[PDB]
């Protein structure tokens, strides 16, 4: 009902997503503004938009994009109507979001209240317990005595898992099978938690052998109307990170995927989200799903659904940011449907042999192998390209759309064969 | 010489026709000027000297001169330049 | 006949080296600047296009065969307008 | 330094093992010899000159020399070569 159209959008990042948003804007005819740091004057994004302005003159390049006031002043001076923060850099920053609202410049994304409410794991746990799907089972409170663990192993099951809170390290990951093993593992876990770390907020959870985290994409308007995009599979993980992606479901029970769909829809309704988000679950072999968390920014593999559903996500984001409702766009359940098999790969200048560590240098020769149903997104690829040793090491993202999953597999294998990056 | 004529341009042609013809011809065959440093205007760039040119509000051009070839085709020397993201060669 | 079902709309274009002014008379020369443009609904097919290439008049002047897919005809038209803007073939 | 060495090469190693190691190092570094013209192998390609390199029954490629830059900061030169139709800068 409220039409407040967009005249210009500002990108506060660098790289492939900047090109994505710039092409989307010029396809919508939106006046584009680009921003670069002193080291990163060699990318294509700075010369691809209409304007290029430098930021962070003396600050470190890693924090050069992390200076809010300067980019705020740049947005104001260039009469920036809307800003999109992209990902990784300042999208998790609630201060920047509230500042964006303070300047009056329209924000591409949810309201700052939702971002702030996400906050720590504690708000997520409280909301999930209050209204949502079950979270990974176990203990809400820390275990500091042998008796809590003993009772919870007696009650739920002898095999339990000890995890350590207030720490992302995997050193707090212990397995319990029997009483004599229970007390010894508890003792040594408590010792390591209090020694290597501070508060030993140990948690007892169920024994998990194979996790398989599955992703749900959600779009909404500012009018309380919510559409789940569709599901995506990420069974592939180097150790904890994405390397390749499979959107269509390998082994999913339609009852279970329907449960996940309805659960994500109702939880998006519960949170009251306003823009692009995703809910990731964690399934066991047996057929139970468990919440993990929600990403409130536009995910990288978003465009993968873009091949699944034949709908743009960045355009829909633009349109909700204008104030339109999804039914005006004709965004309802019946028209969006699974169409094809998709596989995702990303090339990084890292050596998979010794430690998966990146390489730095100058590329000598590069060639393109775009296929019939093979979509290519180029981050930083040109003759004489030099990869920065401080920013990310992403060069090319490859999308394979095949009539079958093995179809895409073999096509993108051939694409890997045709690509040549030497030196 | 095309549509790019304004009353001040008309006046300039009226007072001094011939030099205006020379000037418009030269600018057309060489592109915009006055965006150069006077060093570049008279001396031109020196090899292995990178420099910057500003063309519009946000419009930055980083030009590095790589090398100069020799005479190959009845007096056609080639030169090599590097722009942000691209390498070019000029005959 | 029955498994295949019509899916979406698409528009195909050929980019030529004809002078679109005189008589659509094909032009000859050597490439200087080559920039390619890909999107979600964009698809490119490269015949003989690369940095510092040479085309010979003994053969056709077909450089890029482009196909754009969309969910309707107007979407494809706009997508190709943008894509044609995206390339940069200079010289 | 053996990854596909042959028993004949084992005999050679028995002959002069030190010179064996030297030749293996040199081969893995700069690649295979005995694919080159005598004059080209000894004095080398000429600037503004092109030649042909056979690799296999079909692997046929061509090389042209464009120019050579000057030592940049630490005795490093940039040399411009033209492959079949592509350009390569070599340090």
């Amino acid at each position: 009902l409220e039409y407040k159209p967009i005249k210009k959008v500002m990108v506060a990042n660098r790289g492939e997503i900047a090109i994505r948003v710039f092409r989307a804007c010029t396809e919508l005819g939106i006046r584009t503004v680009a921003i670069y740091s002193e080291q990163d004057t060699g990318q294509m994004h700075r010369q691809k938009a209409d304007e290029a302005y430098l930021i962070g003159r003396g600050l470190a390049p890693v924090q050069a994009y992390l200076h809010i006031p300067d980019i705020i002043k740049v947005a104001k001076e260039n009469n920036v109507d809307a800003v999109h923060p992209g990902y990784g850099f300042l999208s998790e920053r609630a201060d920047f979001a509230q500042a964006c609202q303070d300047a009056g410049v329209r924000f591409i994304g949810p309201s700052p209240e939702v971002v702030r409410k996400m906050g720590d794991k504690v708000e997520a746990r409280a909301i999930a317990i209050a209204a949502g799907v079950p979270v990974v089972p176990g203990t809400d409170a820390p275990i500091t005595s042998l008796h809590e663990a003993h009772e919870f192993s007696n009650t739920y099951g002898f095999p339990i898992i000890f995890k350590a809170a207030y720490g992302g390290g995997g050193r707090g990951m212990r397995v319990v099978h029997s009483y004599e093993e229970l007390e010894e593992n508890y003792t040594r876990a408590y010792s390591e938690a209090l020694a290597a770390f501070g508060n030993g907020a140990l948690f007892v959870e169920k024994f998990i052998e194979k996790p398989r985290h599955i992703e749900v994409q959600i779009l909404g308007d500012q009018y309380g109307n919510i559409l789940h995009l569709y599901e995506r599979d990420c069974s592939i993980q180097r150790r904890h990170q994405k390397v390749v992606e499979i959107a269509p479901a390998a082994h999913l029970d339609p009852q279970l995927r329907t449960r996940l769909t309805s659960d994500s829809v109702k939880l998006a309704k519960q949170v009251g989200y306003e823009n692009a988000g995703t809910v990731e679950f964690l399934v066991d072999r047996h057929g139970k799903h468990y919440f993990i968390e929600v990403n409130s920014r536009l995910q990288v593999e978003h465009t993968v659904t873009e091949e699944i559903t034949d709908v743009d996500l960045v355009h829909a984001q633009i349109h909700v940011a204008e104030g339109r409702s999804l039914p005006d766009l004709g965004l309802r359940q019946e028209n969006i449907r699974i169409n094809g098999c998709a596989i995702q790969c990303r090339v990084t200048t890292e050596d998979p042999a010794r430690s998966f560590q990146p390489d730095t240098g100058r590329i000598e020769v590069f060639r393109s192998g775009e296929g019939m149903g093979i979509r290519l997104d180029n981050a930083s690829a040109f003759q004489g390209a030099v990869i920065s040793p401080h920013y990310d090491s992403l060069l090319v993202k490859v999308i394979a759309h095949g009539k079958d999953h093995p179809t895409a597999a073999t096509k993108m294998s051939r694409a890997l064969a045709e690509f040549r990056v030497r030196g | 010489h095309g549509e790019e004529v304004t009353p001040e341009d008309v006046l300039s042609a009226a007072m001094y026709p011939d030099v205006f013809a020379h000037f418009k011809d030269f600018t057309a065959t060489f592109g915009p000027l006055d965006s150069l440093n006077t060093r570049l205007f008279l001396q031109g760039p020196k090899i292995a000297e990178e420099f910057e040119v500003e063309l519009e509000r946000g419009k930055t051009l980083h030009i590095k001169a790589l090398a100069v070839s020799d005479l190959n085709r009845a007096g056609q020397r080639q030169v090599f330049f590097e722009l942000n993201g691209q390498l070019r060669s000029i005959l």
